[PDB]
């Protein structure tokens, strides 16, 4: 029958890994870089896009930054086309909790479903994980300003600062160099782009090569405000901090 | 309106002595004000030293009656030959009978 | 070879490797003899314990009042076959008041047995039998093989050194089959037959396994003390 | 009998590639060049009418089609995949948007929808990728003119122009040369048609080029007349004539 | 639906998709649960190549099943979500149906029946996990700690350790841990576990977790500088 | 190597069991020839019966799928009437659901679409077929649609199918060439069987008789197929020319 | 069933709920307790269908329970509420709908603020100051309307919940065999033993 | 290659492996024939005495569908029954809308679909047999046969099995002899002849005949057996011809 | 691979004959049958000193007339003992009787081949089902994953068995008490057991007609070997 063509997506090899889980990590690993930044008064979400040409139209474009609600955005490392289909569930997820409970979904709970829903496709029915690393950026009245990473495995942790996609190990030694807890957000901004800079694979760094995101309380009084830059205020904090 | 239910007459009657029971009934069966039959058996060897009677609407006797016997058959197929006793032939027929408790075998049965 | 890793496969000389191989545990079982007469219809079956301290594992099974059979090779699989059976020939007395013909019977099995060997992922049955009736034409003895293939015959027997039954049998054919209202001296005549099939190992009482079939005579199987009459 | 493939014929190897989203994008490569680029007041999409005999009628053929009156596309790749792409499109554009809202899905929309269908072959059990890669031309009223590329892995990008297939890395040489954002939908045609000409072979004319624009609102092409507020389909194929009057001018 | 039998006998007699679930949790961080008289103690390493963690927000290694069990474990994280989850909706259930929060040994046997469940069902993968399960039954004084793997398994014990060096620290429990008197108090027992996961640790600093849970639903985690005075404590007596 | 069993990419972007399909079209080694006239269309397809014990009449490769729509087929027989069969149910059901006959080209479309979904999905095969379809349309006039096992699908002018296709292709071509139009411009559609037997002969170069040959004629509102007799009056009138 | 109310004062929350249970001419039971705690800080009184009230009751409660220890965190009464609400709402266009109405008392901790919620067997929920569930409204709205002030303090709402029992036991035909009564405010929950 | 493992698949040729294979047990099984006769159809089969203890007439091979129609085949006797059973349901349920018997044509083609959708997935086996069959219906009498493929024709005369160019060839002399056309009751004769003809090809054991048939005329257009003085004379005119 | 419900060319089942690998890996498990009653006794084999023993439950009751000892996967029994539990209590529902031994086991042999492409693969341990009825008295049972069961005298399963079951042919008659039997099982658990024989790493269990069926507290137990090292010092 048709067992002869069956890769076995959900099996354990000798020494107890997820094979399809790994080789996903290893798709993800040559993903434009994207970096989320936590601030006492605010996220940074910084990503780098898979290279561009000239001809792409750059303002109406939307690859790596994602808006989940309100309250919470991701950044994307993998197969867009598979995170779209993650992020429309995140969405209707969000908006299942406001409709049960009258109150927005806490950035954890929305956070678990998603991994769950990946752990799932490394257990049971045979199909192919998705091959997707996010950064979560979110705000609740509970634990504040929060960042996630979520991986193909379906296992989430929460960061102060984090890299996914290319070279990650590299960035994140950046990061732990030059975090501090007490940092503002423009100071992790600067940091943010100042970590691409030196571990993109480009000759240098542009605005048409970047989608770069906040979520300050910024606005007025105990309120949250998302603000997914356009290509114009990108070129201006890219000279503000002087890397171009 | 279609009515599922019918009484064909008759009655039925059990008495046990020391050693001994029995179990009697008439032989006629009617609808309404008509005959149907003045010999038309209700009272039935089921096999194992089991007598039954499911008197009342006769389709429904019968087809407990029948599904019994058949109990009695499997009864002996799936427990080694055992013969059935007239305590364990009682509650079988109970869960026949309240099998059907939302459309119930119109019977008052005897055995 | 390349062609056994399921029924659903052909070999290029047009083989079927499962089904052969389900044929195979049949003749590791314990021989068991059909036969009759045009009055009864006998089997006698060589039970196999599993050491001194065990059971005889059973080979007869009762179907029907009027029919029943002797198994080779997997029980479970004997066991499913002849709850099947049980329940076509409970259907035709319950739906039509008629005794379901061991012909009838026969092709029943074939059917069953023959789905479970063009499909992926089943298997075929790994098990052997030999039905016995007396019906509305009289005495019956069947062999079933579960590649399907159901045949009606005077005499046989299946099972591990089945073929000295099988040619005894093709020998005394002549006298056997005019063992009418007799019913001991049929019996007689298969414990001879399966005498055939013994090696290093005789008759015992907890050993040997007898079922009669005919006119006046209910399906009814012999065990232990039952069965000293013939050894 | 049924199904019994519900486990992935897609996945990851040890190196991370997905085999058969890139032997898809293979079969894509080896499809014939079609291109599309947006002007300021229109986009233009096109591609080459190569022809399986002379005497097959290349008219019955489509490789152009409108999925809604103002979204129309063109492909590279395997014909029939395209054909079954454009059935679902034209139908998710209503079942999951007309029926909905009343309107037809605005161009990222139905781009979303189509990517969507494609990424479930590249993930479902028991199927392969589609063997395509899709460029979609749209307008709607609150994005205005758009051009999207759809790839067999379900992503898409939105283009100012560009190409695909056989021809697709000259092609995007020579458009990046002549684009500029203040091209007037004329100018787009005739670029398309100087592009097209270097991928094309043998005969060059109206009959072996499909093209068709995004552009004006057409009341002539609307069937009726009554309700202001309708203006008729803004996606007009080209004729066979129209294509050759601007040969001659080239 | 997948059908396949992922998890089959080889012709050993081993299901090597159990055995490589054991794997696993092999690599998973070391965990280790001790009880006392009146206390169990849960124990868990956590890996430092790990800098710029938020632990307010990261998943907590220990997890209440319900206000008096705990559940720990080593292996895959994303598989544990889902065994804790069940634990969680079984142990509601069980109150409303029963009138009576689950005793430890049947939290325990219902945990190890999922696993076991995921090790002959087609078209699943057997559980990247072990468990440690520990707590109190209602109304009642003596403590529990059991232990589940991939298999289905599941047994009691007077202390145990899973995870990567669980071998080492087993070792040290062996040799640390008498029946006849187990640790006295809350301070006795949480030593105990520290110490031995100070044989396979490092430094013990954001390196250990401690849970420690007494009767009647009184369940609390230990701070860094709780721990830390047991590590500094602990070193200093060493030095001998 | 499992690539080639089932209907998945291979490294360069083929699909060889789709590839294979199209070998089997041949097997049965029988050419096929469709052209049109002004009236009509008119597909004509070889016919060899090799054993004396079948019934002549029973060997068929031309269906009347609906009582407007005639297919021939190029490939084994069982999934040729296999694909004849569903497209009788699809041109009946069609007409039930739509309030109108199907037409040549949607019905084409349609079997495309279902070879498709067989080169797409794993499970299911392709039909080792090649599917010719003919009619005089209400709206189109005479039509000639093909399918094959890739999905693929086209009108023509006219067509052939088999293993000597190129040598009739190149024939046909060389007419249209010459003749400046679409079709047969002839009246009688016997006149159009008869420039399609013709055309036929000069492209194979080999003779037939009655029993060498069978024609189908889609005609307004009605196609059908010719007899034996037919066949020998429209070869007599050839001889005599 | 039948008799619930609740009072919101200055800093807590009070229900009062009835102590029978009748079932056709007898009273079963003088000392039933119609409330479930569904989180420390959150109360819900429920009147309505026999067997329905509980299950349901029950039902959500061990729903809030679960929330509790899966989160680690107590929901607030306002999201209880409406998760409460959307249930009776699957129900009224189940197979069986449940007939059950409900009072929902919780301070929310967060807002330093006692909230009573309405919600009857539609699915119909409204935040009030006080609150009463089938015919105990009839008399003691307006008995409310006149004595009730927001910033009266629990003992306040107590004397004025004393007025409503009274009145309901002068002029109400059934006996519903007195209150049993419960406060909610920061401090969580607890039962007056005597009124 | 491996081509040849897996049902539904095509080699490079444009050939499913697994059909040919299912005719090697087809060619492996005994003879059958079926002759197309003037106003009928008449069916024969060879059926191996492989030992004294089969009973005779007894484990019959023949099989009616539905009242005018015979089915014989050669191979796998129980894929034979199983396709037979399929014939039964489809003839049952054609009779139940339309009421009239299923045409011969049309029942041919219910079997043709059924084996060839048999070829088109892994999951299944295709058919091991050549099955001959036939009948009476408005239009007259029709001799089919199909085989494993699904390919099925109308024919003359027929033949399958071990046996079956031996059949063939004698079928091909009738069929030359006889343009005018074979009575019901000769080709009874005949078919008993060219069974023991073709019994050359399995001489090791010897075989039981059996006979059927539908004719207008001498069975009314139903199906039935040939036994006792027919069958004995049909017998012996073919013990006089292989002497 | 190849198929779950595959035959091997000599006709067995591969993943049945595989089953019994596993089972010869498990710990030992011993039966006898007497008239005075069924012994079953199994080792327990503590994978480590810390875990506690009496947590070890490889004797399990089915219903008070029958009782069952195990031997292999373990785990896999679970849902074995809660279908024979089942199967128990809801034969007397429907008959107001006691469920005899035989049928308990045809029933929980069922189970055992309802596998392949169900459940997914065949039960990784052996059963010895004990008890007694009215019919045919004090019966002992092994039910294999085969779907087969046999009734024995005696009968030994898991890692000692082989050692074990000739141990018994020389020791089984039909006149043992259930004195003679309980210490029997001790000593030829003794002989076979890995690590040293006493009342926390073996136990013991019974079913009579009278008492119905019953697990030995450890202090019953102590005794027994006490008894046992007396009996066999004095010759």
């Amino acid at each position: 029958g048709s067992r002869r063509y069956d890769s076995r997506t959900t099996i354990f090899s000798p020494e107890g890994r997820l094979y399809q889980v790994e080789y996903a990590l290893e798709s993800i690993s040559h993903a434009g870089t994207a970096i989320g930044i936590m601030a006492s008064d605010g996220i940074v979400l910084a990503a780098e896009r898979k290279v561009t040409s000239t001809l792409l139209e750059q303002d109406t474009s939307t690859e790596k930054l994602y808006k989940l609600n309100d309250k919470i955005a991701v950044a994307v490392a993998g197969l867009t086309a598979d995170a779209e289909i993650l992020i429309n569930t995140a969405r209707i997820h969000a908006q299942n909790y406001l409709k049960t409970y009258n109150e927005d979904i806490p950035v954890e709970i929305l956070v678990r479903r998603l991994s769950d829903i990946k752990q799932g496709y490394t257990q049971h029915g045979g199909l192919r994980p998705f091959g997707v690393s996010f950064i979560y950026a979110g705000y609740d009245d509970r634990y504040g300003y929060q960042l996630y990473t979520s991986n193909p495995s379906g296992n989430y942790t929460g960061w102060k600062a984090i890299s996914v996609g290319a070279n990650t190990s590299a960035a994140q030694t950046l990061l732990q160099m030059d975090y501090k807890d007490d940092m503002k957000v423009d100071d992790a901004i600067e940091l943010a782009l100042k970590t691409l800079s030196k571990t993109t694979d480009s000759s240098a760094l542009t605005y048409d090569r970047l989608e770069f995101a906040t979520i300050r309380k910024g606005a007025n009084d105990g309120e949250v405000y998302q603000k997914i830059f356009k290509p114009q205020e990108i070129k201006d904090i890219l000279v503000k901090t002087g890397i171009t | 309106q279609f009515n599922p239910y019918g009484d064909n007459g008759g009655t039925i009657l059990g008495i046990a002595g020391e050693d001994f029971a029995v179990l009697a009934g008439d032989t006629r069966n009617i609808t309404d004000y008509s005959i149907n039959s003045r010999y038309e058996p209700k009272v039935f060897d089921c096999g194992d030293n089991i007598v039954m009677s499911a008197n009342g609407f006769a389709a429904d006797g019968d087809a407990l009656v029948k599904r019994f016997k058949n109990s009695v058959k499997w009864y002996h197929f799936d427990h080694n030959d055992k013969k059935l006793s007239i305590n364990s032939a009682a509650r079988n027929i109970q869960h026949l009978l309240y099998g059907k408790r939302f459309f119930p075998y119109y019977v008052h049965t005897i055995i | 070879n390349n062609y056994d890793g399921d029924t659903v496969t052909f070999s290029p000389t047009g083989r079927l490797f499962q089904v052969e191989y389900a044929l195979e545990a049949i003749k590791q079982g314990s021989v068991t003899v059909g036969l009759r007469s045009n009055t009864h219809a006998v089997l006698v079956a060589l039970k196999r314990n599993a050491d001194e301290l065990s059971s005889y594992q059973k080979k007869i099974i009762k179907c029907d009042e009027h029919m029943g059979l002797s198994l080779a090779g997997l029980a479970p699989d004997a066991r499913v076959l002849s709850n099947y059976l049980r329940q076509q020939c409970n259907y035709s007395s319950l739906v039509f008041n008629r005794k379901l013909a061991v012909e009838r019977a026969g092709h029943l099995l074939c059917d069953k047995a023959q789905k479970n060997t063009q499909s992926y992922g089943g298997r075929p049955y790994g098990v052997g039998l030999l039905i016995i009736g007396y019906d509305k034409s009289g005495a019956h003895l069947l062999e079933f093989q579960p590649s399907g293939n159901v045949t009606e015959l005077y005499g046989t027997a299946i099972g591990a050194r089945s073929q000295g039954a099988k040619t005894y049998l093709e020998r005394t054919l002549d006298t056997f089959i005019k063992i009418d209202g007799n019913p001991d001296e049929l019996i007689k005549a298969g414990v001879e037959a399966i005498s055939q099939s013994l090696r290093d190992e005789s008759l015992t009482v907890d050993n040997l396994s007898i079922a009669i079939v005919g006119k006046d005579t209910p399906f009814t199987i012999y065990d232990g003390e039952a069965v000293a009459k013939y050894i | 009998m049924t199904d019994r493939y519900s486990f992935s014929l897609t996945t990851f190897s040890p190196s991370g590639k997905l085999g058969q989203i890139d032997y898809a994008l293979t079969a894509v490569k080896q499809g014939v060049t079609s291109l599309g680029i947006k002007a300021t007041n229109g986009v233009v999409i096109a591609t080459e009418k190569k022809s399986s005999s002379p005497l097959a009628m290349s008219e019955t053929l489509s490789k152009v089609s409108l999925l809604t009156p103002d979204i129309g596309a063109v492909y590279s790749g395997m014909g029939p995949d395209y054909r079954v792409l454009v059935d679902k499109s034209r139908k998710v554009a209503h079942t999951s948007y007309k029926r909905i809202y009343g309107e037809y899905p605005p161009t990222k929309l139905l781009v979303s929808e189509v990517a969507k269908i494609m990424q479930e072959a590249t993930q479902s059990g028991g199927v392969r990728p589609f063997g395509v890669s899709l460029l979609i031309a749209g307008h709607d009223e609150f994005n205005g003119f758009s051009l999207y590329q759809v790839d067999p892995s379900g992503s898409y990008f939105p283009w100012k122009a560009t190409a695909i297939g056989k021809g697709s890395v000259a092609a995007k040489t020579f458009l990046e040369k002549r684009w500029n954002d203040e091209l007037e939908l004329e100018d787009a045609i005739h670029i398309a048609l100087l592009t097209l000409k270097e991928s094309v072979e043998g005969e060059f004319n109206g009959d072996t080029i499909e093209l068709a624009i995004i552009g004006d609102e057409n009341p002539d092409l609307l069937g009726y007349t009554g309700i202001p507020t309708d203006k008729g389909p803004r996606f007009r194929k080209l004729t066979s004539q129209e294509i050759n009057d601007r040969l001659e001018a080239l | 639906g997948y059908d396949r039998a992922l998890s089959i006998f080889s012709p050993d007699g081993h299901i090597f998709q159990v055995e490589y679930a054991l794997e696993a949790v092999k690599r998973g961080t070391c965990a280790v649960g001790v009880k006392g008289k009146n206390c169990v103690v849960l124990g868990c390493e956590r890996r430092s190549t790990l800098k710029l963690q938020d632990t307010r927000i990261t998943p907590s290694k220990v997890s209440k099943i319900d206000s008096h069990v705990v559940l720990s474990f080593s292996g895959l994280n994303a598989d544990s979500r889902i065994l804790i989850e069940k634990a969680r909706v079984e142990a509601q259930s069980h109150r409303l149906t029963l009138e009576d929060p689950v005793t430890v040994e049947y939290l325990t046997r219902y945990v190890a029946g999922v696993q076991q469940r995921y090790t002959q069902s087609g078209g699943v993968r057997p559980f990247g996990v072990s468990t440690l399960i520990a707590g109190f039954d209602p109304r009642d004084d003596e403590p529990k700690l059991y232990q589940t793997e991939p298999s289905g398994i599941y047994s009691s014990w007077s202390a145990q350790t899973i995870g990567r060096n669980s071998k080492t620290v087993r070792e040290f429990l062996e040799k640390n841990y008498d029946r006849k008197e187990p640790p006295a108090t809350v301070e006795e027992c949480v030593k105990l576990t520290v110490r031995s996961l100070l044989e396979v640790v490092q430094t013990g600093a954001k390196n250990i977790e401690i849970t420690v849970v007494k009767p009647d639903s009184d369940i609390v985690a230990l701070s860094s500088e709780e721990i830390n005075q047991y590590v500094t404590q602990i070193e200093q007596e060493k030095q001998e | 190597g499992y690539d080639r069993h089932i209907t998945i990419f291979s490294p360069e972007g083929r699909l060889y069991q789709v590839e294979y399909a199209f070998k089997a079209t041949n097997q049965t080694n029988i050419n096929s020839l469709a052209v049109r006239g002004k009236d009509c269309t008119v597909v004509i397809s070889q016919k060899k019966v090799p054993d004396k014990l079948l019934d002549p009449t029973t060997v068929s490769y031309i269906f009347c799928i609906s009582r407007t729509i005639g297919m021939v087929v190029n490939g084994p027989i069982p999934d040729a009437r296999n694909a004849a069969l569903r497209a009788k149910a699809e041109a009946a059901e069609f007409r039930y659901k739509y309030g109108y006959d199907m037409p040549c080209d949607v019905l084409a479309k349609r079997m495309a679409n279902l070879s498709q979904i067989y080169t797409q999905r794993a499970y299911m095969r392709p039909l080792g077929v090649i599917l010719t379809f003919v009619s005089v349309d209400e709206e189109l006039g005479p039509s000639i649609y093909k399918t094959d096992p890739a999905g693929y699908y086209v009108g023509y002018k006219a067509t052939a199918t088999g293993p000597k296709q190129q040598e009739i292709t190149t024939n046909l071509e060389n007419h249209f060439k010459k003749s400046k139009i679409d079709h047969i411009n002839e009246e009688s559609w016997e006149k159009v069987v008869e420039f399609a037997i013709t055309h036929m002969i000069d492209a194979l170069g080999t003779e037939f008789s009655k029993n060498d040959l069978e024609v189908g004629v889609a005609t307004k509102d009605k196609f059908f197929t010719l007899s034996a007799e037919n066949i020998e009056e429209r070869l007599v009138a050839i001889a005599e020319q | 069933m039948d008799i619930i109310l609740g009072i919101r004062v200055q800093d807590s929350v009070i229900l009062a709920s009835s102590k029978a249970v009748t079932r056709g001419i007898s009273v079963l039971k003088d000392s039933d307790d119609k409330t479930r705690q569904l989180s420390p800080h959150t109360l819900m009184s429920f009147a309505g269908e026999a067997g329905d009230t509980v299950q349901f009751a029950e039902y959500i409660q061990a729903n809030i329970q679960l929330y509790s220890i899966r989160e680690d965190y107590e929901l607030s009464p306002q999201a209880v509420s409406s998760f409460v609400r959307q249930e009776l709402a699957k129900s009224i266009r189940s197979r069986r709908p449940y007939q059950v109405n409900v009072l929902i008392g919780g301070y929310d901790k967060k807002k330093n603020k006692p909230e009573l919620y309405q919600i009857d067997y539609l699915g119909t929920k409204v935040e009030l100051p006080y609150g009463a569930h089938g015919y105990s409204g009839f008399y003691t709205f307006s008995l409310l309307d006149h004595h009730y002030r927001p910033d009266m303090t629990t003992e306040e709402g107590l004397d004025l919940l004393k007025l409503c029992v009274q009145e309901l036991e002068k002029r109400m035909p059934m006996d519903f065999k007195g209150v049993i009564v419960k406060i909610v405010d920061k401090d969580g929950i607890r039962q007056v033993d005597d009124f | 290659t491996g081509y040849d493992l897996s049902n539904s698949v095509f080699s490079p040729d444009g050939r499913n492996f697994q059909v040919e294979y299912a005719v090697k047990a087809v060619e492996n099984g005994t003879t059958s024939i079926g002759i197309k006769c003037n106003d009928g159809v008449v069916f024969a089969v060879e059926k191996l005495i492989t030992s004294k203890l089969l009973v005779p007439q007894k484990n019959v091979k023949i099989q009616v569908v539905d009242r005018h129609i015979g089915c014989v085949y050669s191979g796998l006797i129980p894929d034979g029954r199983h396709l037979v059973n399929r014939g039964r349901e489809e003839a049952a349920s054609f009779k139940k809308l339309y009421k009239t018997p299923i045409p011969i044509p049309a029942f041919a083609d219910r079997l043709g679909q059924y084996v060839q959708a048999h070829t088109l997935y892994n999951s299944v086996r295709p058919f091991g047999v050549s099955t001959i069959f036939g009948g009476v219906d408005k239009n007259g009498a029709h001799l089919y046969m199909l085989e494993p493929s699904g390919s099925y024709w109308g024919y003359k005369g027929a033949a399958t099995g071990k046996g079956r160019q031996s059949a063939k060839a004698e079928l091909e002399k009738l069929v030359d002899h006889h343009p005018e056309g074979l009575s019901a009751r000769e080709a009874v004769k005949q078919a008993a002849k060219i069974i023991y003809l073709a019994h050359e090809d399995n001489k090791e054991k010897d075989f039981e005949l059996e006979i059927s048939w539908c004719s207008l005329s001498e069975t009314n257009g139903l199906h039935k057996f040939v036994k006792g003085d027919l069958l004995q004379e049909a017998i012996d005119f073919a013990q006089k011809e292989i002497n | 691979d190849r198929g779950v419900s595959t035959f091997s060319p000599e006709g067995r089942l591969f993943q049945v004959e595989y089953s019994l690998e596993a089972i010869k890996l498990g710990s030992t498990a011993i039966g006898i049958a007497t008239k005075e009653g069924v012994v079953l006794g199994v080792e327990k084999r503590a994978t480590s000193p810390l875990l506690e023993s009496d947590s070890i439950e490889k004797i399990v009751e089915i219903d008070r007339h029958i009782g069952c000892a195990m031997s292999g996967l373990t785990a896999d029994a679970r849902s074995m003992i809660e279908h024979a539990r089942t199967a128990a209590v809801t034969h007397n529902l429907y008959y107001d009787e006691d469920i005899n031994v035989e049928s308990l086991t045809q029933s929980v042999c069922d189970l055992a081949l309802r596998f392949g492409e169900l459940m997914s693969r065949p039960f990784g341990v052996a059963l010895l089902i004990a008890g007694h009825d009215a019919d045919d008295g004090y019966q002992l049972f092994h039910a294999e994953p085969s779907g087969t069961f046999y009734r024995y005298n005696a009968k030994a399963i898991g890692s000692g068995s082989e050692g074990a079951q000739a141990e018994l042919l020389n020791e089984w008659h039909s006149s043992l008490t259930l004195k003679e039997a309980e210490l029997l099982v001790l000593k030829i658990l003794k002989q076979v057991m890995e690590e040293k024989l006493d009342e926390n790493n073996a136990q013991l269990s019974c079913i009579t007609k009278q008492d119905g069926f019953k697990i030995y507290d450890n202090e019953k137990t102590a005794e027994l070997i006490k008894e046992l090292k007396e009996k066999e010092a004095a010759e």
